[PDB]
């Protein structure tokens, strides 16, 4: 029972670290500029920005999965103690 | 495609930008992201193990089984992250080569200038062969810028095709 509450906290810590690292470099990954004025450079930049945006959505989804898991760890501890 | 543009345009465009510093900064960012998420992966596995040996029960083993797809997904994610910096470097390299190989604007202008001068003094037709030489050189400039831009597009498209679309994580609950 105690171990489940401990596990829930470690999971939430992991969630926070994943969200923090994502937020920390987002200003760099989503701000890629075309190195030149040509169409190829612009398409590369556009792709890399969209790729970064899609990664952030992926991490946010992972954050949700982790939080649900911690909630199950917390509910599991309280439910299986009564 | 870019072969429809005169070399004046293709050369000017490749020289105009801010350069690749923005892309290189992004590359350093993706690397750190890769490092952090690798540590996140380790911590998630240490937690599951630390939960197992501390209180081994039917409830815990169920949760351990439910998380197996997610640790699997995490591995795939980390692999995919370590791929990004390498492909950005490939794109930067492609740009650098295009920039280096494009016909300098000075050479194009000097050609057109020299050609006009010969034409201005060709009433007697003594410069016709040389004017032909300059038109040939300009045509070569045109085709060369076209080829450089073609290879650039091909190299960038190749690099982008290695960047797999991100997959949504499986639930643990």
């Amino acid at each position: 029972p105690e171990a489940l509450t401990v596990a829930a906290t470690e999971v939430r810590r992991i969630r926070d670290r994943a969200i923090q690292s994502d937020a920390q470099v987002a200003p760099m990954t989503t701000a890629v500029r075309p190195p030149a004025a040509d169409l190829v450079s612009e398409k590369a930049a556009t792709f890399l920005v969209e790729y970064a945006r899609k990664y952030r959505q992926t991490i946010a989804a992972a954050a949700v999965v982790l939080e649900e898991f911690a909630h199950a760890l917390t509910t599991g501890a309280d439910k299986y103690a009564t | 495609h870019f072969e429809a543009y005169p070399p004046e345009v293709n050369s000017a465009n490749i020289y105009a930008g801010p350069g690749p510093d923005s892309m290189l900064a992004a590359a350093r960012a993706w690397r750190s992201l890769d490092v952090e998420m690798t540590a996140v992966q380790r911590s998630f596995n240490r937690t599951l193990l630390s939960l197992m040996d501390a209180w081994a029960g039917p409830v815990v083993m169920q949760l351990m089984e439910a998380a197996k797809p997610f640790v699997r997904w995490l591995t795939d994610l980390c692999v995919q992250l370590s791929e990004v910096e390498r492909q950005i470097h490939e794109i930067v390299r492609a740009y650098e080569w295009a920039h280096h190989d494009m016909v300098p604007l000075a050479q194009i202008y000097n050609n057109r200038a020299e050609r006009q001068i010969l034409i201005d003094n060709n009433a007697l037709g003594q410069f016709t062969a040389q004017i032909a030489d300059l038109d040939q050189e300009y045509d070569d400039f045109w085709d060369e810028d076209g080829e450089v831009m073609r290879d650039y597009r091909l190299r960038v498209s190749d690099a982008l095709s290695k960047l797999t679309p991100w997959k949504a994580p499986p639930p643990i609950a």
